[PDB]
């Protein structure tokens, strides 16, 4: 069992930068070592065979080198529609193991989010449970802090939270905060807010909604 | 042209069994080694089978004594047949031909299994309707949420597919309940409010079709 030590496991960079993501077997491997690149939602795709060949029609950006247990896999060029997750892979000894993989995102310029706030719907409150959701748009980076306060007292424990991938034609992330309690608790308070905190905005936003 | 499908994949109880299948177009299978390769949700790839041309099998030690691979000619379709299922094996099953240092790698898109004991659960969609304190001129969000599902995964369109443009549908998030949750969302203007139908499908393993309009409050 031969283990694969990918580096690093994610990364930032601007169009057109350099990118090189490194892959360290435990044993010698000579070259057999392939580089596959997975979109989100797809299937992974093969670029790079026998740690240097280019799979066919693979953009010249992507390159691969290296022989015995150090490889490296490099994108000169940085694309947006690069932004994937990169797995480097052993064939030769049984069995192929992969390494931890890399996240490749792309940077851009920062963008605020459009922030929403979304009472439960009255059909749910006979569900007994009411669900409150707060929305981030389009924004980059994805580091952002999402706060519920309702009546002014901060919650913690009872909400979740989604992030969408990278977008193709904005390269940017959004962010779902959703609370959840019952319809009990939903009924002894009135005002409910959750308190976003981004890069780009100069003090943290707050969006309300009363109860009517 | 040439491709690899995959199915057979599905929600099974602990200790059940399952067949996966794999037809190749464009590669005969009987004269290449093909493999199985599978993907827990949101982790990395994991080998889990290969067959050779001359009929050798090999598999991962986790799955060493439940699972096997086969293989008809004649249909050119590869097999995976699961036995003994726990629920670590649920995962994303991809079938595979690497050719050895040459070109033509093919993957297919994949089947999920997921084992669990838990029961399909029909989602419950409800509307997140648009403020009623969005100005006319500039953009307002609207959405759906679909709650209390299981298991992945779930579909949801806008409009028959019409409206493509400023919509996110949310990964989904396994809740406290072992149920999964989901929301999409959606930019339209203000205006347009009450002029335009702004419509969400969702569909479920289950055959739960929820066509739920979203409207302004009152």
């Amino acid at each position: 069992d031969i283990l694969m030590t990918q580096s690093p496991s994610s990364l930032s960079a601007s169009v057109g930068d350099r990118v090189t993501i490194t892959c360290q077997a435990s044993q010698d491997i000579n070259k057999y070592l392939n580089w596959y690149q997975q979109k989100p939602g797809k299937a992974p795709k093969l670029l790079i065979y026998d740690a240097s060949n280019l799979e066919t029609g693979v953009p010249s950006r992507f390159s691969g080198s290296g022989s015995g247990t150090d490889f490296s896999f490099t994108i000169s060029s940085l694309q947006p529609e690069d932004v994937a997750t990169y797995y480097c892979q052993q064939s030769d000894n049984l069995p192929p193991t992969f390494g931890q993989g890399t996240n490749v995102e792309i940077k851009r310029t920062v963008a605020a989010p459009s922030v929403f706030i979304f009472p439960p719907s009255d059909e749910q409150l006979k569900s007994g449970t009411a669900s409150v959701v707060c929305l981030l748009n389009n924004f980059y980076p994805r580091e952002a802090k999402v706060q519920w306060k309702v009546d002014n007292a901060l919650q913690s424990g009872n909400s979740q939270e989604s992030v969408t991938e990278q977008d193709s034609k904005d390269s940017t992330y959004s962010l779902s905060s959703t609370l959840t309690l019952s319809k009990a608790d939903y009924e002894k308070h009135k005002v409910y807010a959750c308190e976003v905190t981004h890069q780009g905005l100069s003090l943290p936003v707050t969006k309300s909604f009363n109860r009517g | 042209e040439v491709q690899l499908v995959e199915s057979g994949g599905g929600l099974v109880q602990p200790g059940g069994s399952l067949r996966l299948s794999c037809a190749a177009s464009g590669i005969i299978v009987s004269r290449n080694y093909m493999t199985w390769v599978r993907q827990a949700p949101g982790k990395g790839l994991e080998w889990v089978s290969v067959i050779y041309s001359g009929g050798t099998t090999y598999y991962a030690d986790s799955v060493k004594g439940r699972f096997t691979t086969s293989r008809d000619d004649s249909k050119n379709t590869l097999y995976l047949q699961m036995n003994s299922l726990r629920g670590d094996d649920t995962a994303v099953y991809y079938c595979a031909r690497d050719p050895p240092h040459r070109r033509g790698s093919y993957w297919g898109q994949g089947t999920l299994v997921t084992v669990s004991s838990a029961s399909t659960k029909g989602p419950s969609v409800f509307p997140l309707a648009p403020s009623s304190k969005s100005t006319s001129g500039g953009t307002a969000a609207l959405g759906c949420l679909v709650k209390d599902y299981f298991p992945e995964p779930v579909t949801v369109s806008w409009n028959s597919g019409a409206l493509t443009s400023g919509v996110h549908t949310f990964p989904a998030v396994l809740q406290s309940s072992g149920l999964y949750s989901l929301s999409s969302v959606v930019t339209v203007p203000s205006s347009s409010l009450g002029t335009q139908t702004y419509i969400c499908n969702v569909n479920h393993k289950p055959s739960n079709t929820k066509v739920d309009k979203k409207v302004e409050p009152k």
